[PDB]
């Protein structure tokens, strides 16, 4: 069941990995506490796919009040993906990193808001604008 | 839609 | 296809190395507050590596890798003589599992270019290597500004790995 | 400034859920539908609910509930324009917009809620471009998404270059019963279907009042626009100052101008009813339906909606030309004509019977209201004079437009 899904989730191919984690948020679409899950999804974070972070951020979002402790293993993966060519993916992280709203994280993320609010790309930077 | 068009001018400076 | 882990205490050198089997170069990183996780393919057996940091609040935040892991790597930071203390309790907490069976150990000796890091015999002497059962184990001497040692661990690594010609 | 966008349905569960701000719970939306319900069993219902110190705004779709949340002193009118935005961003995706969407395209809702809108403040809404990165099947977003025009992405190539218009008028009537009219007005919207090859800078010019009078030709054909609110695209500047239209337009279907007039003429169909009702007898309808316009054009497919009472039994119908249907359902007699000219006069007689035990409540009485359609007819007389395709690249386009009279609410009190 979650059992099988955590096995999906810690798989070597990215179709599995990835219909896992589709499979979590939909089961967080029709109203289940998958809460328990979380410190496994958030291994199935850096991935080379954008329609796949999204999801992972959407779990983010949603489950970093219930699980506030566990929630400082994604800062380094904020600050990582605040550096990526693309400006879809520095626009999400940044959009991310304000959402989370956990006090053991906000002190870390100061500085690539502070790299962001002055960059180039200005989807970025309206998206910084309001992160601020 | 079943109706048709009528043209109307470019430049009418 | 097997997975291999990069812990122990911070400022080590540790995601120095990682982007340098990684990519190739110096890079420059921030302390490493959450974790990494890349891949590597080398000698065809895919060497997926997971660096997690070394600070207070995310030393009790390795377990949750633990479950469906396979290897084990220990970098040490032997430039602290004060903080090799407390490394060495925390890897005597990290292999007091029963959940981490078949994963061997693996030092790195990491960050040697100073004159003031010992040898691959004096660390194994006082980490207490030999005491440990079940436990296939070897240390590596790795400069991580040069990149010296890296492969030929993997390569005691993936002998580790397969037992095959 | 919204806090938390949800998608409810007619039931109270939650197809899709998104908070923007965690300043609302995410349980607050189980305490809306029991709100919904007491106050709606009370008449007291409003857009703006109140769960203690968390204001539920919401719009009523199909079958969504399209609930957003606030908290603080919400700017009211930004979150109902961008609910009705995403139900159009949403109906532009998804061709209807049910529960049958939601449950199933959870992959692309959540990346939209997650692009429209940040912390409440709508940023990026604008379809046509938002197909660009947000797609059911990512790069870069466009430069349309930073530019200045920021609903046409630039490089659209057509082989031909098409521009069609419709000047849909909608004429609004409210005749009440004693047979004067009182509010007959008359609501335009010039509603483009844009195939062009580029950025262009077309400058659409109509018959407008008051530039008629600025150049010095105030005693022709001249349409009085009392109200004009354009579209984005328009440059509102420019038309403050010399009445002048440019625009650079979308790629697709959207509404330029929704202009709004009113007429002291006379209405174009005119019903004059009668009620011969019996009590618990039976009733009669001599309703004749003459067509005030001009002779020429021909009022396609009119429905002369009629409220008949609720529990009528056993109709007759003698008309003279075009089928009548005793639609039920809604209790109407929905009398067709298919094609109306202009200057005749078609009469009706329903009859029904009537329950002889009398009802136990009163029913109300609403209005006759056609459903005319009367094509190449502006009633309000707008006429298109020009539109001047600018390109850089330098090309003839084909500019097209038609013309079309329909129904606003065009209703009439009965007696
Ligand atoms: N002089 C010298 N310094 C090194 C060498 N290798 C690593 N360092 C130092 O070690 C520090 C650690 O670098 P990182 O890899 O980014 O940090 P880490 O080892 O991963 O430790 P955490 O990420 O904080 O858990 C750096 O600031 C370097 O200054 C080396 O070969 N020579
Ligand atoms: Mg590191």
């Amino acid at each position: 069941e979650i059992f099988e899904l955590k096995a999906e989730l810690n798989s070597d191919k990215k179709e599995k990995k990835k219909e896992a984690v589709k499979k979590v948020i939909a089961s967080m679409t029709v109203g289940k506490d998958v809460s328990a899950l979380f410190p496994d999804v958030v291994n199935c974070m850096q991935t080379d796919n954008l329609e796949l972070k999204k999801l992972v951020y959407l779990y983010l979002m949603n489950y970093a009040k219930s699980q506030p402790d566990m929630a400082i293993m994604a800062v380094n993966t904020f600050v990582k993906d605040c550096e990526d060519p693309n400006p879809l993916i520095r626009a999400l992280a940044v959009r991310t990193m304000g959402c989370i709203r956990v006090d053991k994280i906000t002190e870390y993320l100061c500085e690539p808001l502070r790299k962001c609010l002055k960059d180039e790309d200005p989807y970025v930077r309206k998206t910084a604008a309001v992160c601020v | 839609t079943s109706y048709d068009y009528c043209r109307v001018p470019m430049e009418d400076g | 296809e097997m997975r291999i882990l990069m812990v122990g205490l911070d400022a080590a050198g540790k995601t120095t190395i990682l982007y340098k089997l990684k990519l190739g170069e110096i890079v420059t990183t921030i302390p490493t507050i959450g974790f990494n996780v890349e891949t590597v393919e080398y000698k065809n057996i895919s060497f997926t590596v997971w660096d997690v940091g070394g600070l207070d609040k995310i030393r009790p935040l390795w377990r949750h890798y633990f479950q469906n892991t396979q290897g084990l790597i220990f970098v040490v930071d032997s430039n602290d003589r004060e903080r090799v203390n407390e490394a060495r309790e925390e890897l005597m907490r990290m292999l007091a599992e029963d959940e981490l069976r078949d994963a061997v150990l693996l030092v790195f000796a990491n960050k040697q270019d100073l004159p003031n890091a010992m040898n691959a015999a004096e660390i194994t002497d006082k980490l207490g290597l030999h005491s440990l059962r079940h436990r296939n184990w070897y240390i590596q001497a790795t400069c991580a500004t040069s990149g010296d040692g890296l492969y030929e661990g993997l390569d005691w690594l993936s002998n580790q790995l397969r037992n095959q010609k | 400034s919204a806090s938390a966008v949800y998608v409810l349905d007619l039931k109270g569960k939650v197809l899709i859920c998104r908070n923007y701000r965690g300043d609302v719970d995410m349980s607050e939306v189980e305490h809306f539908m029991p709100i919904l319900m007491e106050k709606e069993e009370e008449g007291m219902l409003s857009p703006i609910l109140a769960h203690g110190g968390v204001r539920f705004m919401w719009i009523k779709h199909n079958n969504l509930y399209l609930v957003a949340t606030s908290k603080k002193n919400a700017c009211v009118s930004l979150v109902f324009s961008f609910l009705y935005k995403v139900v159009q961003v949403f109906s532009e995706y998804f061709k209807e917009l049910e529960e049958e969407s939601i449950r199933d395209n959870f992959v692309i809702i959540y990346e939209l809620l997650d692009e429209l809108m940040d912390f409440g403040y709508p940023q990026t809404t604008d379809s046509k471009i938002l197909q660009e990165y947000i797609t059911q099947e990512a790069p870069r977003p466009p430069a349309t998404v930073t530019n200045a025009v920021s609903w046409r992405s630039e490089g659209i190539k057509y082989r031909k270059n098409e521009v069609f218009l419709d000047v849909i008028e909608a004429v609004n009537l409210l005749v009440s019963a004693n047979g004067n009219v009182l509010r007959s007005e008359i609501v335009g919207s010039i509603k483009m279907r844009v195939f062009l090859s580029g950025m262009p800078e077309l400058r659409l010019g109509l018959n407008d009042k008051v530039l008629f009078d600025n150049t010095g030709r105030g005693k022709s054909k001249s349409v009085e626009l009392e109200d004009v609110k354009f579209h984005q695209c328009v440059r509102l500047s420019r038309f403050e100052n010399d009445r002048t239209i440019s625009f650079i337009p979308p790629d697709g279907e959207f509404e330029l101008m929704s202009y709004r007039l009113n007429t002291h003429v006379k209405p174009l169909i005119w019903i004059e009813s009668v009620i011969e009702k019996h009590s618990h007898s039976r009733i009669e309808y001599m309703v004749k339906a003459k067509s005030q316009f001009k002779r020429r054009s021909t009022a396609n497919n009119v429905e002369i909606h009629i409220p008949v009472p609720n529990d009528a039994d056993s109709p007759k119908f003698k008309t003279t030309v075009g089928s009548v249907k005793w639609v039920p359902e809604n209790s109407e007699i929905v009398w067709s004509v298919k094609s109306f000219p202009g200057g005749k006069e078609y009469l009706m007689r329903a009859h029904f019977g009537l329950p002889s035990v009398e009802a136990e409540d009163k029913e109300g009485k609403p209005p006759i209201s056609v459903k005319f359609e009367i094509p190449y007819f502006t009633t309000s007389g707008i006429q298109v004079r020009y539109l001047k395709i600018i390109e850089k690249s330098g090309y003839q386009a084909l500019p097209w437009v038609r013309y079309i009279t329909q129904n606003g609410d065009y209703q009439l009190r009965t007696q």
